[PDB]
């Protein structure tokens, strides 16, 4: 069978120790609901990524949205990135006219101060800056690469940089690890990193790793998948992963995979959610690469250090919306963010590779395989390469001389 | 003054007080992507917000306008920035602004822009008097709200407000002993006040965590806390611990206990104990029990742990 449908899998249900708190009441609500979903497959005998439905959802969204979306009016490059990336994983080619329209759009989101904002004329902010540059890389054309003003981008990053190594998310803004990842992602792809740009940053990100092993959004905070993804990936870019305690970080992620549901939770004693199929499980490839670089002899050579099969089972059986798009969990409504990260999650859980090993695990029909994603940038590895190449043809500003 | 839900709401374009000013439409260009078909109230407020912004008009009317623009999209950090600039220029009363943000956060507590605003207000007022009880009421609706804990920790660090936090922490543990945000808080608080080296502290802490583990064996947070406060001391300087956990086993097993036993054995082996081969076999046995039987979701983790133990505790 499938792992989740086997009868011993029932012994993986929550044990509340006869002591009920809100935490267990909520976990049981979810597990009971996921058990239904599992039983629904097991009435008649068969695992299928509804690609065609997902595509319709995406293709339409990329062009036009109802006023249901007024609240993403400040996050529009996120919508480009989430949708483009989802199309990219689904191996859907993006028409020249769509691509060009996105370039032109992201161009109007670009601030004269450098960086990008949530929409035309909005102030720049690290998150849409990150999303827009990723969207531009997925497109991968010379038109797209050239939208980016690199010199203003650097100035813009300089303006956010803090004495203690952190970054503001925007001018007059907040700090957490996200800004560090966004800055590194963007700076590295565009070849604008200077001697002193990320100075202090590694040590800052490191102070965010806490007693649980994971990283919190700022020093002292609870460890969380999203912030932990951001920290580690930011260190990997900067090549200072070893600042962190990786053995504890490993023990923490691996623990975030849910024994019953199959998917991951964002932090300990909270609920499973499909987006963490990327933010949590994407840590495994990053750690594999880091431990390999330190000489580790015991690393698997076929698998990441999570239940790949169980994660794919969770995504496919619980996180697809039959009308298209993907979910956090059943009962929840689709959105492009979860569509993006479930799929990025799925691709990671299918595609192992290390050094020269390659080993795939494709649950369900083999047309389920996605394209691979780069676990640092979460765009395709081809796209990373092409973009880092192109921007290496240019000097870091300045110089030059 | 004029509410968006008022029956007599009138569009800005139809208001005589704004006759002097031209709306500025959004330029999405000639074939937009991700184009939001804004409702008419929305486009109208934002057409006028743009116009006010563009000319940097520091008017009381622009200030009321921002309120609307935020009601329609509380996530527009451009609007919030402009509002902060106006708060300053019109030299506004920050106590009412504090009440404004209080109500807003209560309505949308999972929104970065709104906690950050509140925080900027507290820096301006350098006055944390309202913060902990405010935060406590949000936490009372969502005990794990991450923004609320972040803000809590920030107040406490800046205005050195440590003196009651362990009391609040103990209470929340009583309410939901599984609330990881609260174990993180306990740790946050203790490492900043006393530290964990004072033996008396460490003992109260270890005893407490064990009382809690016995009460609820499958609560990972307790186990994570136990490992966290101890692992760095070295587990093997505490010889009673091994035995005290073996005692629980029959009556209070859980993969967490089994995992901890492995952590101890690993500390033992690092520290050149007697029966090296015997300890190593107990550990590899347990790893196999985890991978195959009691924690199969982590089968790949546990097999890598067994292979690490063999690799380095050998000949
Ligand atoms: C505060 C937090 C989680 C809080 O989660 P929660 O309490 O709702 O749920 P959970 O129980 O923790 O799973 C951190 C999560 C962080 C990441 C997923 C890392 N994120 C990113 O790199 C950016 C993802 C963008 C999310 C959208 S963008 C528009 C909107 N604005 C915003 O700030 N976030 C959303
Ligand atoms: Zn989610």
């Amino acid at each position: 069978p499938l792992y989740s449908l086997r009868p011993e899998h029932a012994r993986e249900r929550l044990q509340d120790d006869s002591v009920e708190t809100v935490t267990s009441i909520e976990q049981a609500k979810v597990e009971e609901k996921i058990q239904e979903v599992f039983s629904s497959y097991k009435f008649n005998h068969r695992l299928v990524l509804q690609r065609e439905k997902h595509f319709h959802y995406l293709k339409r969204g990329l062009r036009q949205l109802t006023d249901a979306y007024e609240c993403l009016d400040a996050s529009r490059p996120w919508l480009c990135y989430w949708i483009l990336h989802s199309l990219e994983l689904l191996d859907e080619p993006i028409p020249q006219i769509v691509a060009t329209d996105v370039c032109q759009f992201l161009e109007l989101c670009q601030s004269p101060d450098g960086g990008f904002g949530g929409g035309p004329g909005q102030y720049p902010h690290l998150a849409p800056t990150y999303a827009a540059v990723n969207a531009l890389c997925i497109i991968g054309t010379e038109e797209a690469y050239n939208v980016i003003n690199r010199e203003k981008l650097l100035q813009y990053l300089y303006s956010l940089k803090q004495p203690d190594g952190s970054f503001l998310m925007h001018v007059g803004g907040e700090v957490d690890v996200r800004s560090a990842y966004c800055a590194a992602s963007v700076a590295s792809l565009t070849n604008i990193i200077t001697p002193d740009l990320f100075e202090g940053t590694a040590e800052w990100i490191a102070r965010c790793q806490n007693w649980e092993g994971g990283i919190g959004g700022v020093p002292g905070m609870e460890a969380h998948g999203g912030y932990t993804f951001c920290g580690l990936a930011a260190l990997v870019i900067l090549k200072k992963e070893r600042s962190l305690n990786l053995k504890s970080l490993l023990q923490w992620v691996t623990s975030r995979q849910m024994r019953f549901e199959g998917g991951f939770q964002g932090r300990c004693n909270k609920l499973v959610d499909g987006c963490y199929s990327f933010w949590q499980a994407g840590l495994l490839p990053l750690l594999h690469r880091a431990l390999h670089a330190q000489g580790d002899p015991a690393l698997s050579m076929s698998h990441w250090m999570f239940h790949q099969q169980a994660l794919q089972e969770y995504i496919l059986m619980c996180c697809q919306c039959p009308a298209g798009g993907l979910l956090d969990k059943p009962g929840k409504s689709r959105d492009f963010y979860h569509t993006c990260y479930c799929l990025s999650g799925l691709s990671i859980a299918q595609h192992f590779g290390s050094g020269a090993m390659l080993h795939d695990v494709v649950m369900g029909v083999p047309e389920n395989v996605l394209q691979p994603t780069h676990p640092v940038y979460n765009i395709g590895p081809d796209k990373v390469i092409q973009a880092t190449t192109h921007f290496l043809q240019k000097p870091v500003p300045g110089f030059e001389e | 003054f004029l509410s968006l839900d008022s029956p007599t709401y009138v569009l800005y374009r139809d208001r005589a007080e704004w006759a002097d000013i031209d709306p500025v439409p959004q330029n999405d260009g000639p074939s937009p992507v991700v184009q939001i078909i804004y409702s008419e109230k929305f486009r109208d407020v934002y057409d006028y917000f743009r116009a006010v912004l563009q000319r940097d008009e520091r008017s009381e009317r622009a200030f009321k306008l921002t309120r609307d623009a935020i009601e329609l999209n509380a996530a527009n950090y451009t609007v919030w920035h402009f509002r902060r600039v106006l708060l300053r220029s019109l030299q506004k009363d920050l106590q009412e602004e504090m009440n404004y943000i209080i109500a807003i956060i209560e309505e949308q507590p999972k929104n970065y822009q709104v906690w950050h605003h509140r925080r900027v207000l507290v820096e301006w007022l350098k006055d944390p008097s309202q913060e902990l009880e405010f935060i406590a009421d949000i936490l009372n609706q969502d005990a794990k709200n991450y923004h609320a804990w972040q803000h809590r920790q920030w107040v406490i660090q800046e205005f050195r407000l440590w003196d009651n936090e362990l009391q609040y922490v103990d209470q929340l543990l009583k309410e939901d002993v599984r609330n990881n945000s609260v174990w993180n808080q306990r740790h946050f608080v203790i490492s900043n006040t006393t530290g964990y080296s004072d033996r008396a502290v460490l003992e109260r802490e270890v005893q407490y965590t064990l009382e809690m583990i016995k009460l609820v064996p499958h609560n990972e947070s307790a186990w994570n806390y136990l490992k966290g406060i101890l692992q760095d001391r070295g587990l093997s300087r505490y010889p009673n611990l091994l035995n005290q956990l073996l005692d629980l086993q029959p009556s209070h097993s859980s993969p967490y206990l089994i995992a901890f036993l492995v952590d101890i054995y690993e500390d033992m082996l690092e520290n050149q104990c007697d029966n090296k081969e015997d300890i190593l076999n107990k550990a590899l046995e347990l790893c196999e029990i985890l991978a195959k039987e009691k924690d199969t979701i982590r089968k790949e983790y546990w097999r890598y742990i067994g292979r690490s133990l063999q690799s380095k505790h050998s000949r």
